[PDB]
């Protein structure tokens, strides 16, 4: 059976500006199977009421999903995405970098 | 619309 | 050029009974519908604004197609399980995608259809759309079952007549959006890495469609990027983003240009920083 590890990107909908409302995004793609858990975090805190797109996949059969939530970036607050998948020996955490 | 018929593999 | 594609996914669940079935439809890079036998309302439902003025006649039919596909796929997962001599304990995936594409003339250019088991090509529909071909050696009994039963014809009919016909109706319903080209907002960011180097990152934001291409070039031009390139990603508002980065010797920044190519720009924009 084939299995692909999920590529992960954490970023904001619109350019980050301290105090201005925005959207925190976590896009997972290139993975297989479709079973996958994704959490958006705030100072390690597990943000709740995060929504995601409908499960789809590309020509190579690997699935992709966009997870999101409304948020307000500060200079002090830290954000990240925590992803768990059958191909990860342990949950992977990638932190939001407003420069990427 | 989507294909109204599929295959029995 | 326009396309109407659907992506169907069925996942077995040894424990919790009936396997999950999901379907999503797209018009180019815009998702317009979806079906999920595991959500509040199994119904094919609207996922694009321009699809909320459709009646029961439409939703009931599509719902019927999605549900029928799901039942067949339930059966197909048991069948495929027998083919790979896989036990009843594990979870497996059956995928099916189909789509038609228009040429510039706005008429049928090509059609496609393929199945996959556990993330691998299983059965594919020939280019001329008149027969099938097992791509996985284990799919051979399906290829014959399918060619002998002459199943390609109903698929070819759908790909050439129905699919194309509706692709036209969809573009008309969502023209305000679907036909509008949104070029990217661009700029190059500077990120020093050390006192010797610094990364030059070229941005492309809020564009549509997704296809775009950013190319770094400096300039005694042997080759040659070696650029870090991230997978074009969705902004979440219908548009896309992307960027390409390189490492420049400090002070030598200005010898670098980032070429931006996309449909919505009258021509390619060049960025320097």
């Amino acid at each position: 059976m084939i299995q692909r590890t999920p590529k992960i990107q954490v970023y904001s909908r619109h350019p980050a500006e301290n105090g201005k409302s925005n959207f925190l995004n976590c896009y997972v793609s290139g993975f297989h199977p479709s079973d996958i858990e994704v959490d958006l975090l705030k100072n390690g805190e597990r943000i709740e009421k995060v929504e995601h797109s409908d499960l789809s996949f590309s020509k190579d059969w690997s699935f992709y999903l966009l997870y999101y939530t409304e948020f307000t970036p500060t200079e002090k607050d830290e954000y990240a995405c925590r992803v768990n998948h059958v191909t990860l020996s342990q949950p992977k955490i990638v932190k939001w970098d407003r420069d990427m | 619309v989507m294909a109204p018929r599929t295959l029995f593999l | 050029s326009h396309s109407l594609k659907y992506f169907h996914t069925s996942v077995s669940r040894p424990g919790r009974g009936e396997p999950r079935f999901i379907s999503v439809g797209y018009v180019d890079d815009t998702q317009f519908v979806r079906f999920d036998n595991d959500a509040a309302s199994p119904r094919m439902v609207p996922r694009a604004p321009w699809m909320e003025q459709e009646g029961s006649e439409y939703w009931d039919r599509e719902t019927r197609s999605a549900r029928d596909t799901a039942q067949i796929f339930r059966v197909n997962l048991r069948t495929l399980r027998g083919y790979y001599n896989q036990s009843e304990a594990g979870s497996h995936t059956l995928q099916w995608m189909h789509g038609c594409e228009l040429g510039p003339d706005r008429r049928f250019l090509r059609g496609y259809e393929q199945f996959a088991y556990d993330g691998k090509d299983y059965l594919t529909l020939n280019e001329d759309l008149r027969s099938w071909t097992a791509v996985d050696t284990a799919a051979q009994i399906s290829e014959q079952k399918s060619n002998d039963a002459s199943e390609a014809e109903h698929q070819r009919a759908y790909l050439e007549d129905t699919c194309v016909e509706w692709l036209h109706k969809y573009l008309e319903k969502g023209k305000e959006t679907l036909l509008h080209l949104e070029p990217p907002k661009t700029h190059v960011t500077h990120h020093p890495i050390s006192d010797h180097e610094a990364t030059l990152r070229c941005w492309a934001l809020g564009f549509y469609p997704a296809e775009i291409t950013l190319t770094w070039q400096q300039d005694g031009e042997g080759h040659t990027q070696d650029t870090e390139l991230v997978e074009t990603r969705p902004a979440g508002d219908g548009t896309f983003q992307k960027w390409a980065a390189v490492v420049v010797p400090s002070g030598e920044e200005q010898r670098y240009t980032c070429h931006v190519q996309h449909e919505g720009l009258p021509e390619p924009v060049t960025l320097r920083w």
